[PDB]
């Protein structure tokens, strides 16, 4: 089986600047086998390089295909706005199944920025229910690495969590991240602080948003 | 117009099967494979399997569905079909048909070339035993303990529904800055579940208005939550 490797992992860089993204196979590939496509979450895969260097019709020149062998690459030589998305290469044919390497994803550089965090305790409203949600906020932060981990009366929470993280902002290109844990209304009673700890680049140390259940 | 033209998204229980149409249109049917392709939430995209069409209509797939997984065409109809059986969970994700030479005709100036340069829009497959469920909204309250100096953050848990999707607006798309929604979260219980988010001036709490317009047309459930500061 080939074994496809896309290096960097990811991209950041502004918009204007030159891309080159690596991809490479463990065996030989003949050039004819090796195509490489964009993609944004939710669109159809689009085909920019097939055959490691020809352009199928509509594909705009900057969008440049290079290499042979084990080692090939993709250029963009100007980023424009809409390029920020991620690039798969794949090798394309002739014999099954047909693989696509792992990708690299191209982000807008800005600024690192330290996440603003907030924490939310359930609502009485939602304790009716026999839940507790718990949710610590991360706002406007980059770039897009980040650890929560939870404490409650000190004691480090495993299984009980989930995250969500928003796509680069198109106005000032931070992210966001929700961490929300989930607890049964009795283990919620039983226990009185509730902690969320930040880790992020942009913070000299890591950052605890907490509050006692009870408390106003 | 040359186009690839799925069949629309489906809820399927475990267990069932499921069939996904792709039309080709504006191009000889005949003259390309087709394959079938997908990328599950979290995930890269996977190959699935092609069919020779326009070479016998003999099918290939990859190793992973082999066994459960059925593709065929009709020249007829100029039409291309998966049919994925004894679903799991794991096959939750959108499934897309994509034609390809795939080194089969001369194409002038091109040869024996391999690309798949047309796709199908897509067909996303919800694999899941839950019945369509609306949101319980609660809110997610400003207080200390989520303010900074001037700014507070405020907003909704969006909880407890199946299927996707959820709109979220704020006070009648009237309020957009400062306003982060969530992606969607599979939950363990096999609902979903969503925060919207919103960061204000803290000054404000006490004079402005704020609510979360949700929106769950799969079960005709409409929400418009006030968030008000936690009572003190």
């Amino acid at each position: 089986e080939i074994v496809l490797t896309q290096s960097p992992g990811v991209l950041s860089l502004s918009p204007g600047e030159r891309a080159s993204l690596s991809c490479r196979a463990s065996h030989g590939l003949d050039t004819s086998h090796l195509a490489w496509f964009q993609h944004k979450p939710g669109q159809p895969p689009r085909l920019l390089i097939y055959g490691t260097s020809s352009r199928p019709p509509g594909i705009p020149d900057r969008f440049r295909g290079s290499g042979s062998g084990t080692d090939f690459t993709l250029t963009i030589t100007k980023l424009e706005p809409e390029d920020f998305a991620v690039y798969y290469c794949q090798n394309s044919g002739g014999g099954t199944p047909l693989i696509f390497g792992p990708g690299t994803k191209v982000n807008i550089k800005r600024t690192v920025a330290a996440p603003s965090v907030f924490i939310f305790p359930p609502s009485d409203e939602q304790l009716k229910s026999g839940t507790a949600s718990v949710v610590c906020l991360l706002n406007n932060f980059y770039p897009r690495e980040a650890k929560v981990q939870w404490k409650v009366d000190n004691a480090l929470q495993s299984g009980n969590s989930q995250e969500s993280v928003t796509e680069q902002d198109s106005k000032d290109s931070t992210y966001s991240l929700s961490s929300t844990l989930t607890l049964s209304k009795a283990d919620y009673e039983k226990h009185k602080v509730y902690a969320c700890e930040v880790t992020h680049q942009g913070l000299s140390s890591p950052v605890t948003k907490s509050f006692n259940r009870g408390e106003c | 117009q040359v186009r690839l033209v799925q069949s629309g998204g489906q809820v399927k229980k475990p267990g069932a099967s499921v069939t996904v149409s792709c039309e080709a249109d504006g191009y000889d049917f005949p003259d390309y494979y087709i394959h079938w392709v997908r990328q599950a939430p979290g995930r890269g995209p996977e190959w699935l399997g092609l069919i020779k069409v326009g070479h016998g209509g003999a099918a290939i797939y990859a190793p992973n569905l082999r066994g459960r997984v059925s593709m065929t065409r009709d020249i007829h109809t100029t039409t291309a079909y998966m049919t994925l059986q004894r679903l799991t969970l794991d096959d939750t994700a959108t499934y897309y048909c994509s034609r390809d030479n795939f080194g089969t005709r001369p194409v002038p100036g091109r040869g024996y070339y391999y690309g798949m340069d047309v796709w199908g829009q897509g067909t996303t497959i919800i694999v899941s035993s839950a019945s369509t469920k609306g949101p319980s909204v609660f809110p997610l309250a400003p207080s200390s303990k989520s303010t900074s100096g001037g700014t507070a953050a405020l907003g909704c848990l969006v909880k407890d529904y199946f299927p996707e999707p959820v709109t979220v607006s704020w006070n009648s798309g009237a309020l957009t800055s400062g306003v982060h929604t969530f992606p969607a979260v599979l939950q363990s219980s096999g609902l979903y579940s969503l925060s919207s988010v919103v960061t204000v001036p803290s000054s404000s709490l006490g004079t402005q208005t704020y609510i979360c317009n949700v929106n769950h047309k799969p079960s005709n459930t409409k929400v418009d939550k006030r968030v008000e500061p936690k009572s003190c």
